[PDB]
RNA sequence: CCCGUCGCCGCGCUCUCCCCCCUC
RNA sequence: GAGUGGACGGGAGCGGCGG
RNA sequence: CCCCGCGGACGCUACGCCGCGACGAGUAGGAGGGCCGCUGCGGUGAGCCUUGAAGCCUAGGGCGCGGGCCCGGGUGGAGC
């Protein structure tokens, strides 16, 4: 036996979009490659926001 | 352009080879230096005691600065304070071992978990055999076997520790980077003691196994790994 | 090309030589042996013969495959040990020396006491408890399946024939070269026949092993008898 | 004789017997199909020694030999010659077999075509 | 591709191209969204149902 | 686009066979007959197909022309190779490698052609 | 012409009091009653030879009713000359108290 | 393109010349 | 394909193979 | 400027494939996956079937951790 707790082992986060939109899935494929094969942290932020739900992607007004 | 890049690649491979020879020669000579240093420390303790006994006085050696702690009890029915200190000593499993730098702060933590541990003062041979046979490094949170010096040099090279000899020297003599070298070491997963124990539930000074046995921890180590 | 030298580094223990890097440097005179900087025809041309047939043909050896399987197996990794059996080192128990009396433990000669002669290239022992004593010819046997007794006959200055090798003793058989479907029985040739050469070698070795067996008293009677376990005797207590 | 697979590794089965339902021996109304016990005092669920064992993921087969027949192939249920053609490039690892409802007249043509394509059929002499 | 608009030919009743051309309507370059189509088809097929009880 | 059309038919197609923990795709120009982006014989601007000859001797190598993608009547060019096995494989190898025409399908087409030609020679009793 | 194997008795399986590991068997070699004497028999082939109803093929002989389960001695058990043995199939429980032959085959003497 | 007997590591010989001992 | 930097475009030089 | 060789395995259903490390008790309860199962509808399988459907029986052969499933034999007689 090992004295550990397993209630936080599984991190809860979006690993992929819950959407079935194939156009969103295609540019997720694009930015999954960009995040992996570059050192840019911009690609990593964009990729994780592509996974995000709509309430986590609020609209941005022109103003 | 085919020949020009061929010259460049061969010259790059040569520069890598000469750097590797230079690194090999360095860790070879560092180990030779450590062999000189270890025997100087061993002979100095003998010489200091000899000159004291010649004068009729006593030579009290320095209190040991390094301990090896083995958890001897299991994970069932442990009090909250003992459980916390064992987690801080990285002993979350029975027969797990770890090196502890000795001072007032660490010793008073060892006294809390005394019924749960057997500890003592490892000698040079115990440190060698623990690192060489059961030495694993915590590399990117993974338990990676220390099969190559490159694993040590990549994570601890910024402290000047680039080989198993440097790691062993930093553990045996406590050194400035004991915390980094020791926390790099994954806690040792020792086997059950071959030949059995006396009594895990009582202290060593009353015929059991718990608590501090000064240099008898080395007998326990030979039987456990 | 210079003539190759011996190792110049004696082996004290397997993997470790007697001399260090600098000691071996001076023994090799590397201080003066410093060196600075500085096929197979796949196709063959052949005349083809014939008017306005072209002069020749560029025939390619090892043409391309004419068929491929639907799928293939990837190649193995490289293992760096794992010699073939013909290149394994051969070991022999210190109790087995040329002339030692052995006790066979398996086979039709189970329990017979034979005379060890030499170890072969495959590690199998060559034995002949002389055929006139216990009906064991020049035969191979495995050292793992014999008991080396402490009684020995000096078989130095005897001459084991050179052709007594593993290839000589290997079983020869031949079945179904032109026969494929079994309806007419192939039960011919089954009787192994002793070669006249085997009879010659048997007499050649026995002619110089027997006079040394007769030298020590009642050893021939010992080799005539077989080994057995009596209900009171135990192998762990026996001295062989 | 029979068409050989590409590779025939040794297949290791962690368990060979079936997981029978608890107390399916004592009753006819209880089929041997496995049901997880959920009684408060159920000693099979509590995993007492000497009891009926419960399926768990540790009994899972090696992924290299999973679903593999003793012959070394993996079956693929076909219903006609057209579905037989998909195994043309999977000859050495997958074997066709004809569905039970296929008639005897039509499963003759499946067997003949499979012999032409070197596809192994598990039930070739099935209606004759 | 999306901005590119081919010139589709009109075929006669005999099956051969009659020589007339109609520029491809822009609706054929619209996004193809099978998840939207499946959603609309799923909910619209419930609209011709008869009640049962 | 090939990738866009793949996202539509990767799991919803009349050629899709999902059975026995296996997946096959049965459209005409699919070497290896597998449901995959690389081997799909409908979604790509250039595909290679190898079929048995109609008369039962030789192979038919069909390739997709570049121009008329939306015109399926003229989009495929078929040729029949009815020579010995080694030269048949050489013609298919030169079709794919020399033309730079879809070189990732070269061994798939060669292996399929070998399977077709082997199925045409007489069976063994 | 002679016995050529030591007499042993299948005493039982390796076990606790209430658990039984049938994959290994404990043998009682005759005349071996101390642990230091069991070193000779380590690694020696052992055979459980029994008879059945149906004939089975015999290597180098006509088919007969003799069958055998092969095994070998692995280590010493206890202080009193017991040994442990692994057979290619676990020994049947009907053989407890019956004869096992220890064959001398892989000899080191 | 008969075939990755390959990497790290530890060694041996040759591209130098003399001898010495068995053996053809 | 060949990347822990390569490219041109002239300065003045070496090291090795082509008197 | 590779060419006496014109040639060179597999792969990547990217919802795929591969690697490394640690871990694995569970009532009440929650969550996920289900190429588990039943019935009916829209599509699809140029699907299956009187040369034999469903159902049922079976000391028959197997697959899966499992829910279950496939196949052989028999009976059955019209659908799956
Ligand atoms: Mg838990
Ligand atoms: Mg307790
Ligand atoms: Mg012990
Ligand atoms: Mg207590
Ligand atoms: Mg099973
Ligand atoms: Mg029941
Ligand atoms: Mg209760
Ligand atoms: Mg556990
Ligand atoms: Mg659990």
């Amino acid at each position: 036996g090992v004295d550990i707790r397993h209630n936080k082992d599984r991190k809860v986060r979006r690993k992929e979009p819950k959407s079935q939109d194939i156009y969103l899935r295609l540019l997720v494929k694009l930015y999954r490659f960009l995040a992996r094969r570059t050192n840019s942290t911009f690609n990593q932020v964009v990729l994780k926001r592509l996974f995000m739900s709509r309430t986590n992607r609020p609209p941005l007004s022109l103003s | 352009n085919f020949a020009e890049l061929k010259i460049k690649r061969l010259r790059k491979k040569f520069a890598q080879k000469m750097l590797r020879k230079a690194r090999r020669k360095l860790i070879y000579e560092k180990a030779k230096h450590y062999h000189k240093e270890y025997r100087q420390m061993y002979r100095t303790e003998i010489r200091m005691a000899r000159m004291a006994r010649k004068a009729g006085n006593f030579y009290v050696p320095a209190e040991p600065k390094l301990a090896f702690v083995i958890r001897i009890r299991g994970i069932n029915g442990v009090s909250p304070k003992v459980r916390k200190v064992l987690q801080l000593l990285r002993l979350r499993q029975i027969f797990n071992g770890t090196f502890v730098k000795l001072n007032k702060a660490s010793i008073n933590m060892l006294r809390i978990v005394e019924p749960y541990i057997a500890w003592g003062y490892p000698n040079l041979k115990s440190v060698n055999e623990l690192i060489y046979k059961r030495g694993y490094g915590k590399i990117n949170k993974k338990r990676i076997a220390l099969t190559d010096n490159a694993l040590i040099a990549r994570s601890l090279g910024k402290y000047g520790i680039i080989c198993m000899e440097d790691l062993i020297h930093e553990i045996y003599t406590v050194g400035k980077r004991f915390k980094e070298a020791n926390n790099f070491l994954w806690p040792f997963k020792l086997s059950s003691p071959r030949g059995g124990m006396k009594k895990k539930t009582t202290h060593f000074v009353e015929g059991g196994d718990a608590g501090n046995r000064e240099d008898q921890i080395n007998r326990l180590i030979r039987r456990m790994n | 090309k210079g003539k190759p030298h011996c190792s110049r580094n004696p082996v004290l223990v397997r993997g470790i030589g007697r001399y260090s890097r600098s000691a071996m440097y001076s023994r090799k005179a590397m201080y003066k042996r410093k060196y600075s900087a500085a096929k197979v025809l796949a196709t063959v041309t052949k005349p083809v013969g014939g008017d306005k047939n072209g002069g020749t043909r560029v025939v390619k050896l090892r043409k391309m495959p004419r068929y491929y399987p639907t799928e293939d197996v990837p190649r193995k990794l490289l293992s760096h040990g794992k010699k073939p059996f013909s290149q394994h080192v051969r070991k022999l128990r210190a109790s087995i020396t040329p002339g030692t009396i052995l006790i066979i433990l398996t086979g039709r000669h189970r329990g017979k006491r034979v005379v060890f002669l030499k170890q072969l290239a495959s590690g199998l022992l060559l034995v002949t408890g002389p055929l006139v004593l216990n009906r064991v010819p020049l035969r191979r046997t495995h050292q793992k399946f014999v008991i080396a007794t402490s009684t020995k006959i000096d078989i130095s200055n005897v001459k084991i024939p050179k052709h007594l090798t593993d290839a000589y003793f290997k079983k020869k058989k031949l079945r179904k070269p032109r026969h494929q479907e079994g309806e007419i029985f192939d039960t011919e040739k089954e009787k192994y026949e002793i070669t006249e050469q085997r009879k010659i070698d048997q007499k050649a070795v026995d002619s110089q092993i027997l006079p040394k067996i007769k030298a020590i008293p009642q050893l021939q009677g010992y080799l005539r008898s077989v080994f057995a376990l009596t209900n009171g005797i135990y192998p762990h207590k026996l001295v062989f | 004789a029979a068409l050989r697979p590409l590779v025939k590794p040794k297949i290791v089965k962690k368990r060979t017997k079936k997981f029978i339902r608890h107390q399916s021996d004592r009753y006819v109304k209880i089929k041997r199909n496995w049901r997880k016990p959920r009684g408060i005092d159920n000693r099979v669920r509590r995993r007492f020694k000497g009891q009926i064992l419960m399926p768990n993921i540790g009994y899972g087969s090696n992924k290299k030999t999973k679903h593999m027949l003793p012959s070394g192939f993996r079956k693929f249920l076909v219903h006609n010659v057209k579905e037989l053609e998909v195994l043309l490039m999977c000859n050495k690892s997958y074997c066709a077999e004809i569905a039970h409802n296929v008639s005897s007249k039509n499963r003759k043509a499946i067997v003949e075509r499979a012999a032409q394509l070197a596809i192994r059929v598990t039930n070739p002499n099935a209606r004759l | 591709m999306a901005c590119a608009r081919p010139l589709i030919s009109v075929y006669s009743e005999k099956g051969e191209s009659s020589g007339k051309n109609v520029t491809l309507p822009a609706v054929f370059k619209a996004p193809i969204r099978p998840d939207i189509v499946n959603f609309v088809h799923t909910n619209l097929r419930k609209n011709n149902r008869q009640p049962y009880a | 686009s090939a990738h866009l059309q793949w996202m539509v038919v990767r799991n919803c197609s009349s050629f899709l066979i999902k059975r026995n923990k296996q997946t096959y795709s049965t459209e005409p120009n699919n070497l290896k007959a597998r449901n995959s982006f690389r081997y799909n014989g409908l979604i790509h601007r250039k595909t290679v197909g190898v079929e048995p000859a109609a008369d039962g001797k030789g192979v038919v190598v069909v390739i997709k022309r570049r121009s008329g993608q939306r015109k399926p009547a003229t989009s495929y060019v078929r040729t029949t190779i009815n020579k010995n096995a080694r030269a048949t494989l050489s013609s298919i190898r030169h079709m794919i490698r020399k033309n730079k025409y879809r070189p990732d399908l070269r061994m798939a087409a060669i292996r399929r052609a070998s399977a077709i030609l082997r199925s045409q020679k007489p069976v063994m009793v | 012409s002679g016995r050529l194997w030591s007499k042993a008795i299948f005493a039982g399986y390796k076990r606790g009091l209430r658990n039984q590991r049938e994959h290994t068997a404990l043998l009682k070699i005759e005349g071996v009653y101390a642990r230091d004497e069991t070193e000779f028999y380590l690694g020696k082939r052992c055979a459980y030879v029994y008879k059945a109803k149906n004939n089975t093929v015999t290597p180098g002989g006509k088919p007969n009713k003799t069958r055998v389960i092969w095994g070998k001695v692995t280590r010493a058990h206890g202080n009193s000359g017991m040994v442990r043995a692994k057979f290619r199939s676990n020994l049947p429980a009907k053989a407890i108290g019956h004869r096992i032959r220890v064959m001398l085959y892989p000899s080191r003497i």
